[PDB]
């Protein structure tokens, strides 16, 4: 009863599909979703969401940003910016990525936006780490 | 701020004696003759329709068909609380056979059931979930203690609502006078205030021990 | 937050959030993903 | 006389058990309030289950009460 | 805005518009986008979000 | 006397639960300063559950006010 | 003489403990409401939960009454 | 000096229940702080309502102090 | 005599400092109940917490315990 | 010397008031960690109030040191 | 034999010193798991910090029970 | 010889102060979790304000331990 919208500027998951459980990572902390949740929004953040149909199929798309809102009438609209399965996606590169990133925050200095750049990536590395990783 | 009394718990204070205090629900029970039903049969088959519906969902099938005894053992705490309020009325709970009666034959009922059917389920319900061995064994003997004497403090709760109930309303009037009307206006409005959290706390009191045997007969 | 903090606009801090996605995409997709403008 | 001396001195130790419900009653009620501003559409569901809070909260304190009434003028 | 149209629409011209919304400081309280709606291949009909 | 000095000993010990009664109100009147932080237009609906929060605590306050006098003038 | 009347001066003093209880109690059953605000479809997990939050809560004030009613007539 | 000594020590005992104003104050203007970092423009009315938490859990502990005095020179 | 007495009181006070446990048991299962209202699949991880918050926390119940043992006929 | 001994107990135990002062100081502390991990922008507004409730909730805590003392050299 | 008899009694209301303790871990390993079930990847440094909070706490518990041994065979 | 007998019940009640400062260190260093928890990037102005709330708490329970000793060898 729960409709999902799963959808992304490049791809598109679901279209008012049945699902059990969707845990989405927000700034408003690393939250669940289930059918007729609390009516509320709020801004996703670098991190692992997670689908739980009504199968109990456990599917993992890691995302970059994006929103989240659940409406009163059980209407699940989740949009990101970048939605991929994180199987196609590397702990190497999200190391090397990661590296890159220390390495903007060493050499900001007296730059302080490139040195929030540097924190931004950082973020993005390690939420792609134990993306990767788990 | 005169004097107190107490003592309205003798159950031989005349030859016809307080046994008939407990035969006063029959009364009150609404016998049915017509097939439409009169305004307050409607009334009484809503509410009970009403706590049958909210007790669906926590029936389970070992309380298959014990839900007539639960929302009987509702009504009549309900009718053991509301009649105590009433003045010259003695108080039927604040005497322990009443609360005997009330916990000790149904708490056998669902432990014994328990233990006949689910023996280590009953054992695992005296752990907490989860347990790792260094604290085990102490959770183990104060929940084995817990549950022994859980539905003692049940009926203790049962009595004790309307014996502090009771003792507030004696106190409140016997520390008034008819003369002064500015006493006895302060008396009946502060026993008003009084009654109705009474009233209140009556019907809650019954409707948790509804829930807490609904609960204790799923299991 | 920082990101505020330093008064870097969300839709900013998205077009960085995206490109280190892409940037970790090597085996197939960062070329069929990335279509630049 | 000493045997009812300390009677009543440890039915004054027994009032003490009261605090600690008001303290749970206020606990409810408070959170309550936040539950009521937090989807006020619940309003009856969340009522009922802070209605079971109050039912136990000041029953833990009517346990000392009673015992307070038993070393009143009943032990 | 210009130098637009030959290129297809990304997210990322998307977001230029919307950087200039925000970065202008220019104030409103409502407002709408103006765009062809795609009704069918032959009929295209002016709405606004 | 001896039992004077038992009456005064429970009394204090009878003003116990007036804690109760300041955290109960304390917990229930903080908390609504959290659900009121949220929703300014509902400032009535939400102001009646914090008066009946405030009024069930402070009736234990009175609850345990009761013994203060039971324990003065009564027994 | 003072025997079982000190007892009874230990008696009210052992029953405080139930006050927590009932402030356990009530904060279990108080986070349930701001629980089930957000969240009513896990409405029977969360409450089987809040009864062994409960349980474990109640089971404290009876420990401490069981340890009134040992030193009252238990000895 | 037996009466006297009831007094002090029920005066003592009698002085314990602004500890629980010491927590509701606590309370109230702790939930003020979260209550203002969420929505700061609604200062004036939140800063009433934190006042009113304050009027009545600082009373309720004057309750007891004046309890305090009644156990100390009038009775 | 006035030992045996004066253990009674002891034992008594010693069972007063239960509430605490009392209240901190409510409070660490009650936040496992607003814990797993939001994020519910991490189930395992949060009510392991509940368990480590009341083992400790009637770890010092347990410690009341003792003394009150330890007040009753240890010494 | 059993009227000074009295004024011992009494103002002893006139010093639980503190108790007040700790749960007050450390409530609204530690809302203060909440309210100033997010919007850390009001970081002086929010600070000042919450000096404005350790400072009352303080102040009760002196309320009952101020008592002990009150029992001590002042009757 | 009074000496004896007053640190029995002493040494019983030191020991509810340790309630305090019992309420703050429990506060603290409650916050903990709400803490854990927002963004649980910063469990290392969130156990780091809870178990600074446990040791604090309890610390203050033995303090009052270090305390009740002082009044029981030191003194 | 009561004088001492009276400062040894004296001190014994006075040491229960320090509870107040187990629940705020408990609380705290509670709301230090969730202060970690949402918006981690402040994490050593949060932990300085942390202990400044445990060095706000802490320090009056050690202040009521003072007073427990000035109860044995100065009052």
């Amino acid at each position: 009863q729960m409709a999902f919208t799963f959808a992304a500027p490049s791809q598109v998951f679901y279209n008012n599909a049945n699902i059990r459980q969707v845990d989405v990572p927000s700034f408003s902390g690393s939250f669940g979703i289930l059918p007729a949740h609390v009516a509320t929004l709020a801004v996703l953040k670098p991190g692992v969401v997670t689908v739980y149909q009504e199968d109990g199929s456990t599917k993992k798309y890691f995302v970059s940003s994006g929103t989240v809102t659940v409406n009163d009438d059980s209407s699940v609209q989740v949009l990101a910016e970048e939605a991929v399965p994180v199987e196609n996606l590397d702990l190497q590169a999200a190391r090397d990525i990661l590296s890159k990133a220390q390495s903007d925050v060493t050499s900001a200095g007296a730059d302080m936006l490139k040195l929030a750049e540097g924190q931004i990536a950082v973020e993005v590395g390690e939420a792609l780490v134990k993306a990767a990783e788990g | 701020m005169m004097a107190s009394l107490f003592s309205v718990f003798d159950p031989t204070s005349s030859f016809l004696s307080n046994w008939l205090s407990m035969l006063i629900p029959l009364l009150f029970m609404v016998m049915s003759f017509w097939l439409i039903p009169s305004r307050p049969q409607f009334l009484a088959k809503s509410v009970l329709m009403g706590l049958n519906r909210e007790m669906s969902l926590l029936m389970g099938p070992a309380s298959f068909g014990a839900n007539i005894l639960v929302i009987a053992l509702f009504l009549f705490i309900l009718f053991n609380n509301f009649i105590g309020l009433f003045p010259y009325i003695f108080t039927a709970t604040s005497h322990l056979a009443v609360t005997l009666s009330l916990a000790v034959p149904l708490w056998i009922s669902f432990i014994l059931y328990t233990w006949i059917k689910e023996t280590t389920n009953a054992l695992a319900h005296l752990v907490p979930l989860g347990t790792p061995a260094p604290l085990m064994p102490f959770m183990v003997l104060m929940e084995i203690i817990s549950n022994m004497i859980r539905p003692i403090t049940l009926s203790v709760r049962l009595a004790a609502n309307m014996i502090a109930g009771h003792l507030l309303l004696t106190l409140l009037g016997a520390q008034g006078t008819l003369e002064n009307l500015y006493v006895t206006s302060i008396v009946v409005f502060s026993q008003i205030i009084l009654l109705m959290l009474e009233f209140s706390v009556a019907i809650i009191q019954s409707y948790v021990f509804m829930t807490l045997m609904t609960l204790y007969a799923s299991e | 937050s920082g990101r505020r903090g330093r008064h870097v606009d969300f839709g900013a801090s998205v077009d960085f959030e995206v490109h280190m996605m892409r940037r970790a995409l090597k085996p197939e997709l960062r070329n069929e993903a990335i279509k630049r403008e | 006389d000493i045997d009812s001396a300390a009677k009543f001195i440890g039915a004054g130790a027994a009032t003490v058990g009261v605090a600690g419900s008001g303290a749970g009653i206020g606990s409810v009620f408070g959170s309550l309030i936040i539950g009521y501003a937090r989807n006020p559409s619940l309003k009856q569901q969340l009522f009922s289950y802070a209605i079971l809070g109050f039912a136990l909260s000041e029953a833990m304190g009517l346990f000392c009460l009673m015992m307070a009434f038993l070393l009143l003028f009943a032990f | 805005c210009n130098d637009f149209g030959r290129r297809p629409p990304v997210f990322e011209d998307a977001t230029k518009v919307a950087r200039a919304v925000l970065e202008s400081g220019m104030e409103f309280t409502n407002g709408k986008i103006v765009y062809n709606a795609f009704r069918s291949v032959v009929s295209f009909r002016t709405t606004d979000i």
